[PDB]
């Protein structure tokens, strides 16, 4: 649930573009989970989505 | 297309799978992953406030229960703390078909699957179930009653 | 069904009755073995928990957690015996209140183990927070001189179990005090929180 | 029937028109151009009270089934503004009482009661709509919906009885049906405007939140 609830919070960050918050929601996504993600289930179509946190000053 | 969860006291599922039926020999494409925790989180919650109740003798069994706009969930409270919940249905018709007894023999009857693991005592509380032979002996459990 | 995985499975059309690797009946045996056994058990149970332990309120907590270890096991096995292989005619009622289930260790709990019942229930005087429970000549602890009534926290811990899974958290201490010439009847003054108090005290 | 279509148009337009022209803020009461109202300090939708009920009268001797739930929601908005907040005790609402006998929902005497007796009389009426195939109000005359009005009408019903279960317990209670009367959007519900689709799940959600319901 924590997996599918933030998916939907980093994509609503994606949308409306409040760069700070796809930063802090998608960094607390990457350190407190991903046993449960192998390179399927988006996170090899997932690290695109935080190139433009790290190029940007965000993270 | 039946969906199955044992859903813990802290929220925790210790217990959840879903099967087909192969005359639909799928399901829910595209509609299994909102039928999932959201509707059964909503689930513990009106449980939550139809247990500690006497009245909305047959304490434990409460039978069909919600409906969410495309089909309807049923419910079981045991005193183990534990919450059972079957979601059943096929994705086309709107279900209707509450056997309310034979799936009353069911949940009393899944429950000493439950017993006996419980009384694993190197089993903890909040933790699940990787029972390689329960897990195979509830679908045959369910070839009693579909 | 791991945590790491899905729920993920397959279709319902084959067969894999019976598969029981291991599944038996769990009635009520009866085999009954000595009290010097047990009392050994207890014996160097306690033995290791004086030796391993600091202080007295730690090994207090350090012998209530086999009781909260096995009360959740005793309790719904014990419920499904009581109030119910398995041809099953129906599981009854749970708990309503507080004084149905404090009625079922005094009815049910103490005939389960030490084959008679504790001899009172009583509902406090000046508090209801506070309940009492007084076993008359405990059975497992009559070896151990019970000045310090520390070694009776098997029970205490037993019954902590039995109510936390009930959803009454509970503050549960044993004195011990002589009322009568019964001697060495131990009371388990319990306490409970406000808030499933104040859940009866909605209203009672 | 074209006397049922120019009574029930005429019959609305006054009936909203004199309920919003008359207390509309009346605490300072503004005495010059008395033209279209009384508009003292004692004006509080009398007159707007007897011409809805006239209205609601003529509607009921129409037989419309579209347009006709909005003589009962003139009136239920009737005994509740100018029968709740500047109602100082007067509740003029016999004819209405004379149309909850006649049409739907009789038989209530109680704040909270009546008003629910008439919500639900009104939302059986809009279940009457069966299909009016036309325009009515003209803003969309071609993709519009009877799903886009309901909508409105049931989280009428919503915003004005789900803050009677206070969240004081024991104070003011009733059944907890909230829920179970508020599972009823079987429609569809796919975007015929954004912002219903924000204020309807901002309600929804915001009501769980108050009864406490998280999940």
């Amino acid at each position: 649930l924590q997996k599918k609830i933030l998916q939907l919070c980093i994509k609503v960050s994606r949308k409306i573009n409040d760069f700070e918050y796809v930063a802090k929601f998608s960094s607390i996504l990457i350190t407190k989970y991903t046993h449960l993600l192998n390179q399927s289930e988006q996170d090899a179509l997932f690290k695109e989505y935080i190139q433009p946190s790290i190029t940007n000053e965000s993270i | 297309p039946q969906y199955f969860a044992i859903i813990g006291k802290k929220d925790n599922p210790v217990y959840e799978i879903e099967f087909t039926n192969a005359e639909n020999p799928q399901g829910f494409p595209q509609d299994l992953k909102e039928l999932n925790p959201f509707i059964l989180h909503a689930s513990l919650d009106i449980v939550e406030d139809l247990q500690w109740q006497i009245n909305p003798t047959d304490n434990c069994y409460l039978g069909k229960v919600d409906h969410f706009y495309g089909l309807a969930i049923t419910a079981y409270i045991s005193y183990s703390g534990m919450k059972f919940v079957m979601i059943h249905g096929n994705s086309a018709n709107s279900s209707v078909v509450i056997d309310d007894n034979n799936m009353r023999s069911f949940y009393q009857e899944v429950h000493e699957l439950y017993v006996k693991t419980l009384m694993n005592p190197f089993y903890k509380i909040t933790d699940p179930i990787r029972s390689p032979a329960f897990d195979s002996r509830v679908r045959t459990l369910a070839r009693k009653h579909l | 069904t791991v945590g790491p995985k899905q729920a993920i499975t397959s279709e319902a059309s084959t067969t894999y009755i019976p598969s029981r690797i291991y599944s038996e009946s769990l009635l009520f045996k009866r085999q009954e073995a000595s009290l010097s056994a047990m009392a050994f058990l207890f014996q160097e149970m306690i033995s290791q928990l004086h030796r391993t332990c600091k202080t007295a309120g730690d090994f207090e907590t350090k012998l209530s957690d086999y009781g909260h270890n096995i009360g959740i096991r005793l309790l719904e096995l014990l419920n499904f015996r009581a109030s119910s292989s398995n041809y099953i005619t129906k599981m009854r009622r749970r708990d309503l209140k507080i004084l149905d289930i404090l009625q079922f260790i005094h009815g049910t709990l103490w005939s389960y183990l030490f084959n008679h019942v504790s001899d009172d229930l009583v509902k406090s005087s000046e508090r209801d927070n506070e309940y009492m429970i007084v076993d008359n000549f405990p059975t497992l602890t009559q070896f151990i001189p019970g000045e310090n009534v520390s070694c009776e926290y098997f029970v205490c811990g037993i019954i902590k179990g039995f109510l936390f899974n009930a959803g009454f958290p509970c503050g549960v201490t044993a004195h011990r005090m002589p009322q009568g010439g019964h001697s060495q009847r131990t009371v388990y003054l319990i306490q409970f929180d406000r808030q499933v108090l104040d859940r009866e005290g909605l209203r009672f | 029937r074209s006397q049922q279509k120019s009574l029930g148009r005429q019959m609305k337009i006054l009936g909203n028109f004199q309920l919003l022209a008359g207390r509309y803020v009346d605490a300072l009461n503004s005495f010059v151009d008395a033209i279209t109202t009384l508009y003292k300090v004692r004006d509080y939708l009398w007159l707007g009270s007897a011409l809805d009920g006239i209205s609601i009268c003529f509607l009921l001797l129409s037989y419309r089934n579209s347009i006709s739930i909005a003589a009962m929601q003139s009136p239920r908005n009737s005994i509740m503004s100018l029968s709740a907040p500047a109602l100082n005790i007067d509740v003029e609402n016999i004819n209405l009482p004379l149309l909850i006998k006649c049409i739907s929902d009789k038989v209530l005497y109680y704040y909270d009661l009546s008003l629910m007796h008439n919500s639900e009389y009104a939302p059986q009426v809009v279940y009457c709509e069966f299909l009016l195939k036309t325009l009515t109000f003209m803003t969309s005359c071609y993709k519009s919906s009877e799903f886009s009005k309901d909508v409105l009408d049931n989280i009428v019903k919503n915003q004005h009885r789900a803050l009677s279960d206070i969240p004081n317990s024991p104070m003011f209670p009733r059944f907890e049906v909230y829920f179970y009367s508020n599972k009823l959007f079987e429609l569809q519900l796919k975007e015929m405007q954004v912002e219903a689709q924000i204020k309807i799940y901002s309600t929804m959600a915001e009501v769980y939140r108050l009864l406490g319901y998280k999940r």
